[PDB]
RNA sequence: GCGACCCCAGGUCAGGCGGGACUACCCGCUGAGUUUAAGCAUAUCAAUAAGCGGAGGAAAAGAAACUUACAAGGAUUCCCCUAGUAACGGCGAGCGAACCGGGAACAGCCCAGCCUUAGAAUCGGGCGGCUCCGCCGUUCGAAUUGUAGUCUGGAGAAGCGUCCUCAGCGGCGGACCGGGCCCAAGUCCCCUGGAAGGGGGCGCCAGAGAGGGUGAGAGCCCCGUUGUGCCCGGACCCUGUCGCACCACGAGGCGCUGUCUACGAGUCGGGUUGUUUGGGAAUGCAGCCCAAAUCGGGCGGUGAAUUCCGUCCAAGGCUAAAU
RNA sequence: CCCGUCUUGAAACACGGACCAAGGAGUCUGACAUGUGUGCGAGUCAACGGGCGAGUAAACCCGUAAGGCGUAAGGAAGCUGAUUGGUGGGAUCCCCCUGAGGGGUGCACCGCCGACCGACCUUGAUCUUCUGUGAAGGGUUCGAGUGUGAGCAUACCUGUCG
RNA sequence: GUGAAAGCGUGGCCUAACGAUCCUUUAGACCUUCGGAAUUCGAAGCUAGAGGUGUCAGAAAAGUUACCACAGGGAUAACU
């Protein structure tokens, strides 16, 4: 949104005609190749699972999910990851069911 | 050892204004076109034209 | 301690007298660098003694954003619109910045502008004297070509102007301290006022 | 200048100025600050009120840049103005001279004194107090908000 | 029994490397108390002294997992200001940064990983040559548990166009530095003095009247000083010019793309303990426990949940100058 | 009565002093404060740095929207932000008359009381983006405020403090 | 509140009967802040009390020394 051209309220500032930023390639650090992929899945087949990640896929299979994330939270130290285990552990999960 | 031993970081310098430095530069110069003044300051300008 | 007086201060409880820095070497040091001037514009001759040219930039926060200085370096969209390479731009006396995002028109089309004055004002030397490529000046220009010594692209401001405008109506019927005072309040209540719509 | 000091006065006069009785010692009231509250509570509290305890809120890394905030006064407004402006406005009743604050480094206008006389102003600044409003708009002009 | 590999052992084997010394500055560790608080224990002294190590001519730092919230800045370092401020503190005594802004100087880069497989294109040693800080030939060895080449997020790979850019040698000077040789003028007359260099008189040089010596205050007695001239040697770096061949396979630059686009782990992060910091529900560091992720991860100075937004890309490495 | 010292009190049966020469103790620095001298003045300060220059550590010059202090204060903060006075004494000057007189003038300073800004309380027509604005009207409350600026630099003595 | 009312009542007929900073905790506001923007917990602020310093203008504090030490005191004991 451009600014109001007040030096209060919502929007304020200098008016200006902004400019979307030009794509540069640190846009892909999040991402990887297929390649990648494809030896992480491999690399999971070879290695299987941890000991606590088996105990929150016991946990989910039983349907204990708050428990299930505050074990991946003492696990892992922070909420995000928490959830993020635990969402990546339910995939798991789904698949072996399908 | 010496009472008060004598040390560099003394306020050696001074920093006098600058419109200041400029009335005494601008004194001395009307100090300069005195004859009186000149001769009292103790310069032979007895032969001096003008 | 005594009287009146304010509460002293002062920070002197180390050992201070042997952490003390005197200045008895500033003019030596002013004679220095002037030295080292001198020498790195023999060396660099013809090429300018201000250095290599540098964007014009706003200062940073609400206290300098009205100020403008020059930057690090001319940013990489700065130089594709300019038309200069940005490998060839270091040699030829552009400072470049791979850091500095564009966020706003303005800035952009006065740093190309600033690159395409400077594109204009100089004058290359061809890499062997018998032979003349595609970035290369004319002989007439080589001929008068000599350095300068001060800043060959002052960064100004534009001085303030007092103008004498009619005062219509619509300026008359404004009230500032009004308007200020509701876009205070509306940025106050603004998440007030979505919760109770997002509620209804 | 040693040779204005007053112990040079006091050379051969044996206290050196400090007494007989009481003496120049080492301390003796403590260094510094000491005692604040104690032996020099009369002193603290009669030449230092408010000085022990605390008040307010903190503010943890507070950057004074975003409060800058220059004020002007418009009794000082016509300062601003140029000379060959000021007399063009003198002249010409028909059109105000437009002061921009800003460039001359103000954020705020702020209402103190009076303006010239039957003389209409346009100023444009980022902030401006009530008062100061009224009292452009009863002079004729107007006021313009900018950032 | 032989052979291949692996790990290891003995060699005064052929050829190399290391230890210790110095202290003003520099880098790492360890680490007090005197003292101040008018007592004293947290604090302060002090992230100092002492102690143990490691470099150079500078060291260290250094190319954002940054500052900010702006109309945004853009490696590191240093100065001024910020500022005795925010903050910390038996909130007592005291302590105390950082960003913006103005200056000095400025410079950017190299790797790991998917990508020769029509053959490791890489490198070390011996030997023999050459215009010998290196190049060539040959032979052994290292290396596939990966040497070369491309690539490093600012990108890049691949494909198609543009025809825009890219290839040395030698001579003579300039610039810088270190040295050598020569080059002005009174020792005129008188007096006192052991001795004139002191007094008086008469002359002279001066881009040289800085300084020193000689029998007492010496510009002109001597060395020197000022300014020319000539001569010698390093540094092979910078710079101007001149003489000759100047080859674009290939690689770069620019434009396009309905294709790809690989980025560092007991590391980050979290809990806790100790220490430190202005960093305050915890600034950094370290021990122990837990222990990640790739439409993801760190930060946004009040802990926590939800929804957005801003900004960068750690866990590999090099780098002159301002000091 | 022998000096110096501490002392209510010293010639003291109070301590130091056998004698002479030379050396021997309120200093320098940082932060403030009053006073005074000097420059400028709503400004002031070029010495971080740059340009130079006694062939030069001096002197001279340079402030772009630099910075410090001042030029606005009140609130913990969000935030708001000086409507421009009256009166009693009072110096100087001008008139009438020569009384310790009358009229005009009324700077500095002091006393008293209003008004304005802000913290707090109270108050509320009209507009308004519904939470803001503010016609009128306030207060035994509070301020290191306003009501035609007085600072900045520099020198020295003195005083507190490290 | 009381009285019909004037009036009286801001603890006890009067002269004593009590307590700072920091921290904690309670009460009050459709109050302020958590500094990239919102909501909610949590935290931090403003005003008024409470937890106490009796050495009562308010450190957090056991002895012994004949084994003893220092700066002083005739401001102070043990003779004359
Ligand atoms: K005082
Ligand atoms: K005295
Ligand atoms: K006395
Ligand atoms: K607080
Ligand atoms: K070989
Ligand atoms: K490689
Ligand atoms: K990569
Ligand atoms: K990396
Ligand atoms: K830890
Ligand atoms: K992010
Ligand atoms: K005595
Ligand atoms: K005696
Ligand atoms: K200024
Ligand atoms: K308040
Ligand atoms: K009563
Ligand atoms: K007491
Ligand atoms: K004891
Ligand atoms: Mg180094
Ligand atoms: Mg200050
Ligand atoms: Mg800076
Ligand atoms: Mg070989
Ligand atoms: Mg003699
Ligand atoms: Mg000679
Ligand atoms: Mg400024
Ligand atoms: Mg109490």
């Amino acid at each position: 949104q451009p600014n109001t051209g007040l030096s209060v309220g919502l929007n304020k500032g200098h008016v200006v005609t902004k400019k979307e930023l030009a794509p540069r390639p640190s846009d892909r650090k999040g991402k990887t190749s297929k390649r990648v992929h494809f030896v992480r899945s491999l690399i999971r087949e070879v290695a299987g699972f941890a000991p606590y990640e088996k105990r929150i896929t016991e946990l989910l299979k039983v349907g204990k999910d708050k428990r299930a994330l505050k074990v991946a939270k003492r696990k892992l130290g922070t909420h995000k990851r928490a959830k993020k285990k635990r969402e990546e552990m339910s995939n798991a999960l789904r698949k072996m069911r399908a | 050892r010496m009472f008060a031993p004598t040390k560099i970081w003394r306020r050696w310098h001074r920093k006098i204004p600058v419109n200041q430095k400029r009335y005494a530069v601008a004194s001395a110069i009307a100090a300069s076109a005195v004859p009186s003044l000149v001769l009292a300051r103790g310069h032979r300008i007895e032969s001096v034209p003008e | 301690m005594k009287h009146n007086n304010v509460i002293p201060n002062g920070h002197f409880k180390k050992h201070w007298q042997n952490y003390v820095r005197t200045w008895f070497n500033q003019p030596a040091r002013k004679t220095r660098r002037r030295a080292a001037r001198q020498q790195k514009a023999v060396k660099i001759f013809p090429r300018p003694t201000a250095g290599s040219l540098r964007p014009i930039v706003h200062g940073q926060t609400l206290k300098y954003n009205m100020k403008v200085r020059a930057g690090r370096g001319f940013s990489l969209e700065e130089l594709k619109a300019a038309g200069i390479p940005k490998k060839l731009a270091p040699t030829i006396g552009i400072a470049v910045d791979h850091r500095r995002r564009n966020r706003s028109l303005e800035g952009l089309q006065t740093n190309v502008q600033r690159l395409k004055t400077y594109k204009a004002k100089l004058v290359i030397f061809p890499r062997r004297a018998k032979k003349v490529k595609a970035g290369d000046s004319s002989a007439e220009e080589l001929a008068t070509a000599t350095q300068v010594q001060g800043s060959y692209m002052p960064i100004t401001r534009e001085q303030p102007a007092v103008d004498l405008v009619k005062v219509t109506d619509e300026m008359k019927s404004f009230n500032a301290y009004g308007k200020l005072r509701i876009e205070r309040t509306n940025a106050r209540h603004i998440g007030a006022r979505l919760k109770r719509a997002a509620e209804a | 200048t040693t040779r204005f000091k007053k112990n040079r006065k006091k050379r051969g006069h044996v206290s050196a100025g400090h007494g007989r009785v009481g003496k120049h010692r080492k301390h003796p009231g403590g260094r510094g600050n000491a005692g604040g509250m104690h032996h020099h509570r009369i002193l603290f509290d009669k030449y230092h009120p408010g000085y022990f305890g605390k008040v307010g809120m903190r503010y943890f890394h507070k950057l004074r840049n975003k409060f800058h905030c220059p004020t002007i006064n418009i009794d000082n407004l016509w300062s601003l103005v140029p000379q060959e402006v000021k007399d063009k406005a003198k002249s010409s009743n028909a059109t105000a001279p437009f002061i921009d604050v800003t460039q001359y480094g103000y954020f705020k206008v702020l209402g103190k004194g009076v303006l010239p006389q039957n003389q209409a102003v346009v100023v444009k600044a980022k902030l401006i107090s009530k008062n100061a409003e009224k009292k452009i708009k009863e002079a004729g002009g107007a006021v313009v908000l900018t950032a």
